[PDB]
RNA sequence: AAACACAAA
RNA sequence: AAACCAUAGUUAUGACGAUUGCUCUUUCCCGUGCUGGAUCGAGUAACCCAAUGGAGCUUACUAUUCUUGGUCCAUGGAUU
RNA sequence: AGUCUCCCACCAAUUCGUAUGCGGAAAACGUAAUGAGAUUUAAAAAAAUUGUUUAAAUCAACUCAUUAAGGAGGAUGCCC
């Protein structure tokens, strides 16, 4: 199973209204990442620390998966979540996370201070950590706060796909890439592409090509996108979706039902789950002996 | 309810006056003799005597009925706290009853201990308890209902 | 979580645990009457509050756990017998060897 | 970097 | 003004090549078997790193990201 | 690796003159036999270390409370 966790989407601000010709990009895109073959989707929405946010709930997430994306999930057959990135940088007293943490999925941070960072890593219950590869990285990156972290939970993630922009980027995401790729000791990585175009998009076999030619190990790579993207796909799901880790929304009867695979059957205006009668007393407890 | 409902049963006035008037003719059964007590009137005042009596020993008659002393200060509180549920557990129908007067410590007083255990089969017994059943008649089993044990 | 939506709970909790702890097997076996007798003070030792004394003394055993009661739903009996006082008055249990004693 | 402290955090 | 001293000694502990052995899988033979033998292949782990020396304790490691020994009133299948 | 402990001059003695279950120079050091205990407890919950951080059917693990070295006599159990 292959995971891409980056994928932009083309607003900013609240302000902004998206046009037709960005959701055609985006359906053609992940048309795009369909056919060629994936497994898991989740785009990524960015906003800032020090705007204000709306003081509302069902206008806090402008992706509507049930109406568009309802319209391309019957034809393409994947899944699709909606995720934050928080840009903060100084700790001002906006912070209404209460709201968009359970609101959305996924909720990551783009620290670009010193003291943004260390709260992040300390107080702020995110995701995961991405940072600005495009530009300079604010300091020189501990190795025990980045293990303490990834022990703890949160996880680092490379972008590749940002790579494709320019040239003079080039050359400044190597360097960030090489230096979190050294200090966080290769163990909570997580690999993404930010592509806004379809053209922009790559086959899982350049994707380890280029992180082997970075420094990470091929088999690393395959690991981290396979059992850790599933893993923090879970974690930001049911950290929302359930309560703290001890009583789960969703009943896995196969191989299929999964909280973090069903995703039409689960209720999101609410968190029931309207099941039939499937399960009495009469029944033989022995499934090898019960037989309908 | 377990006790709630238990200890305050009966919500009538007209029956205290004959209750002295049985209670003379408690006086005039104890007037005689030890024998001539007990020949014709099925009368037990003895502790074990009930709980044997009630065991499950004889079955022969079904109306069976308590007199006891209750709610009033300094008596045996904790033991007589499990004859109701002796008394409904018992397969006879057994009626306790209880005596609505505090100064009615005479009982005590006179046979032994201020209960009785009586048979109502003789027919002035029928005649006197015909008309109580029509009076007074409370008694259950807390397992069942178990709703309001004792909140706030 | 509303402290006038948590009595509630609270209440019915109780209820709860004492409904567990009366209907067939409580009775019958010692070891659940016991579980759940520990289980249910557990629980009221929680939530601060104290239990009334004219029901803490004689409501349950000492060794195993098990109502005192003597012979709508036909059960079994949880004392082998109580006596007059012969010396001083006892009670005696069914699941058990032993008995309680008190004094006038 | 390491290594040190009745520090400091 | 020195006491300057390590069968690593003060941000060092490099670079590749070759050999045996270890774990599984697709093969053939004697005797069933035998740290019995030979081809077609994959991998050699992680925590992590000295700064004066020794001992005790605790805490991190070994999931296709090498291994080994035993136990289990843990469950799963079969015989008596 | 760690914000843990201790040795790295002596003192027929204001210098832990401490024959105290065993080993040990010491050690918030290793282990052995029995009994009990769970914010209702001696103490874990509403100095260091550790992501989870002892138990709470039975086992396993942690904590605390007793057992001074050697020689001789009697009784019991095993091969005999
Ligand atoms: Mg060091
Ligand atoms: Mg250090
Ligand atoms: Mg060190
Ligand atoms: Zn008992």
């Amino acid at each position: 199973m292959l995971v891409d966790l980056n994928v932009p989407w083309p607003q900013n601000s609240y302000a902004d209204k998206v046009t037709s010709q960005a959701v055609n990009n985006l359906i053609k895109t992940l048309s795009t990442l369909h056919m060629l073959g994936y497994t898991h989707i989740a785009i990524n929405f960015t906003v800032n620390h020090s705007e204000k946010f709306p003081n509302d709930v069902k206008l806090l997430n402008p992706i509507d998966i049930k109406r568009r994306f309802g319209e391309l999930m019957d034809r393409t057959g994947l899944k699709l979540y909606s995720r934050i990135t928080l840009i903060i940088d100084d700790p001002s007293k906006g912070q209404s996370l209460s709201k968009i943490s359970q609101a959305f999925d996924i909720v990551a941070a783009l620290p670009i201070s010193e003291k943004g960072l260390t709260l992040s890593t300390t107080n702020l219950d995110i995701d995961l950590l991405t940072f600005q590869y495009g530009s300079r990285l604010p300091t020189f990156l501990k190795h025990k706060s980045i293990c303490s972290c990834v022990n703890r939970g949160v996880k680092l993630e490379i972008v590749y796909g940002y790579a494709l922009r320019d040239v003079q980027a080039r050359r400044q995401f190597v360097s960030n890439v090489r230096s979190v790729i050294r200090s966080s000791r290769s163990r909570g990585i997580v690999i993404g592409s930010g592509a806004m175009s379809p053209l922009e998009c790559r086959n899982i076999l350049g994707v380890t090509s280029l992180i082997k030619n970075l420094g990470l190990p091929s088999d690393r790579c395959s690991k981290a996108m396979g059992d850790l993207a599933s893993l923090v796909l879970l974690n930001g799901r049911l950290r929302n979706k359930s309560h703290k880790q001890t009583i789960v929304t969703g009943g896995g009867s196969g191989n299929g039902d999964d909280v973090v695979n069903d995703v039409q059957g689960i209720d999101d205006v609410q968190t029931i789950k309207v099941v039939k009668r499937s399960m009495d007393a009469e029944q033989l407890g022995h499934a090898s002996k019960r037989h309908k | 309810p377990f006790t709630n409902e238990a200890h305050m049963w009966p919500r009538v006035h007209d029956q205290p006056l004959i209750w002295q008037l049985l209670q003379s003719s408690i006086i005039n059964k104890l007037i005689h003799i030890q024998s001539k007590e007990n020949y014709p009137w099925e009368l037990y005042t003895d502790f074990n005597e009930i709980v044997q009596y009630l065991s499950g020993a004889h079955g022969n008659s079904d109306p069976v009925c308590l007199f006891v002393c209750n709610k009033d200060p300094d008596v045996p509180l904790v033991l007589l706290q499990q004859i109701p549920l002796l008394c409904y557990m018992a397969p006879m129908t057994v009626k306790l009853v209880q005596l609505p007067k505090s100064a009615m410590d005479t009982f005590k007083s006179v046979s032994k201990y201020g209960m009785l255990l009586l048979r109502c089969d003789d027919r002035v017994d029928k005649k006197f308890v015909s008309q109580i059943q029509k009076n007074v008649d409370l008694l259950q089993f807390p397992w069942l209902n178990a709703i309001k044990y004792r909140p706030t | 979580m509303n402290k006038d939506q948590a009595e509630k709970y609270q209440e019915r909790s109780l209820r709860q645990k004492y409904n567990l702890l009366h209907v067939l097997p409580t009775l019958n076996s010692r070891a659940l009457s016991g579980l759940y007798y520990k289980n249910f003070h557990n629980s009221v030792k929680r939530y601060q509050i104290m239990l009334p004394e004219q029901l803490k003394s004689g409501k349950f055993c000492s060794h195993c756990g098990c109502v005192y009661v003597p012979n709508g739903d036909s059960d079994e009996l949880g004392g082998e017998s109580m006596e007059g006082p012969k010396k001083c008055i006892q009670v005696n249990c069914l699941n058990c060897e032993k008995s309680k004693l008190f004094e006038w």
